[PDB]
């Protein structure tokens, strides 16, 4: 039994703007979230994340972080199917793995949002066979 | 069953095997042990119905 | 026979927001819920979640709880079906367990909502079997 | 025989707003029900609740209440369903009982809506055995 | 077994325009992403691109790079189907490779996109038999 | 095998208009891409289009082009399909070769755009036999 899930984060358009000395008024005068896809490999086992830690925070260049004491987050029911493909799956289910039919395929891409500087974060999680998982989502932007 | 396409050319080498071996054995016996007592001179019975 | 549900927070338009010393106004002049979501895991029982305990409040940072005394609730009938899958389930039911075709799935979502700061919940209830059931969903926000 | 109903209360919008010393006018200068869901669990009778009692009442944390002589109310015909299911169900019917197809489930949601502190109800009624029936439904606000 | 994809980068429109002194104002008195397309050729097998690496960056012609610690990304699952033919293919996957049927074509094509001077990037990732990849796109401007 | 693919340039529309001295105001006194088309000779093998080098750049009539470096691109993956005519033959494709209904035509046309002065383009690639191709389309004005 093996695990693998692949991520794509999708960093475009999570830092809010506000460097305008200028304005939207007259003439410069008076006014003065990122989406994770993850999609298991052919070969994998379903999986379902939990949660995440934050193993390094930087913003600006600053580790204000503490690794002793990382950020969890324990408030993710998300369901990654198996990466198999078969006559009789539904829309987010697994296939039992004996159709007779069944190919190596990738998965079907689930994704979560989280609203957001230069974090590293650390999904974790447990397989269809019930053991821990981890995976690390290394240089996501602001 | 070998062929040659000038026009095209595959990207290396594949071999695409396929494995098969089969293996049986069978054995049947059957016996029959019959004993009839009957006399010297015995002759037929006609009744066939 | 064992429990097995998680749940999804979702935790974002929780907070009212407040901290404007501008405003709305021609120029800053004058002007100065998270939804639960429970699904069984594969293998699961049924459960009803009967109520919550808040174990733990802290406003800014400090335990104004006195776990001596948690603050219940006994307002909730949900019912999360039991995690299986097979051909005669409805909408909001759980399968016999016999049906020759069952399967291990995950359970169908349901839904609550408690408009609310770090509160640690704890929801309480009994399986299909009439046991009693915890499930602490710690860190949610606001 | 035995009865188990369960209700959920959502006793959210059920207080009037008025602490606005401010006002809706040109700028803060002029202008100075809960729904009870009674649902039968799997394996129980039908029920009819006649009425309530008002066991607690308690305004801002005072016991106005004399539980010596309750406030009770006798203006409720609500039927409960049995808490089964089978083929030939009505909407707002209890199955017989002998159908060769008759499971145990959740029985179909009946409401009923108080407009009203925290009160603790205790409702009141009879099974379809016709045996006294009693449920308490403490902690409801305002 | 072979990888041999390649890349329509198409990078026009990357970068925005600013040199007006002029206006679009009354008369000149006031008012002072690139697509990649990945495609598999004929016989190849599939892949997948999890980043790239940018080892060449020269703004204006200065070699604004540091090869020795370039700037890595880790934020892509992207998929090139195996550059056959068949059947019983769907939308995006690819052929087992023993349809009796089956062809060597061009893939399907996907495409990313990088909001971004010229850059020299190196995608990397791994092939359908889990071996590493790597493919260089030299020469986008902008 | 033979290579052989035509291209139609089309360079109509392709210098911006600048040269008025006069003006679309009131009174002269206020206001003061190429198409290149692929297609591949009856007989003619596919080929893919990888880059172009222009081995002659000509403003006016001056040689500011260095044959010593050219200006290569890298940035093309156009597909020139075969020069024959089948039954099975889809969009962009090319017929195996051996259908028994194939005969010799034109190639499928497919098109690129660059957004230009006389310069002498050279288009490269390699054929299906992935043996070096290139095209001389010297000319182009604008």
């Amino acid at each position: 039994g093996r695990v693998n899930v692949g991520v794509d984060v999708g960093d475009a358009g999570s830092e809010q703007v506000a460097t305008l000395t200028i304005t939207p008024e007259k003439c410069d005068d008076k006014g003065v979230p990122v989406t994770f896809t993850f999609t298991a490999r052919p070969g994998s086992e379903a999986v379902t994340i939990e949660g995440y830690r934050v193993l390094s925070d930087r913003l600006d260049g600053v580790e204000r972080a503490d690794p002793k004491n990382p950020v969890e987050n324990a408030k993710m029911n998300l369901y990654v199917p198996s990466g198999y493909a078969c006559e009789g799956l539904t829309a987010g289910a697994s296939c039992q793995g004996n159709e007779s039919d069944i190919r190596i395929a990738n998965g079907q891409p689930v994704q979560h949002q989280i609203y957001f500087r230069v974090v590293d974060l650390e999904f974790y999680g447990f397989s269809a066979n019930n053991v821990p998982f981890t995976r690390k989502v290394t240089g996501i932007v602001s | 069953a070998a062929t040659f396409n000038p026009t095209q050319s595959f990207l290396g080498f594949n071999i695409f095997p396929t494995l098969t071996a089969l293996e049986t054995q069978g054995l049947t016996r059957r016996v029959y042990d019959g004993n009839v007592t009957m006399q010297s001179g015995q002759r037929s019975l006609s009744a066939t119905g």
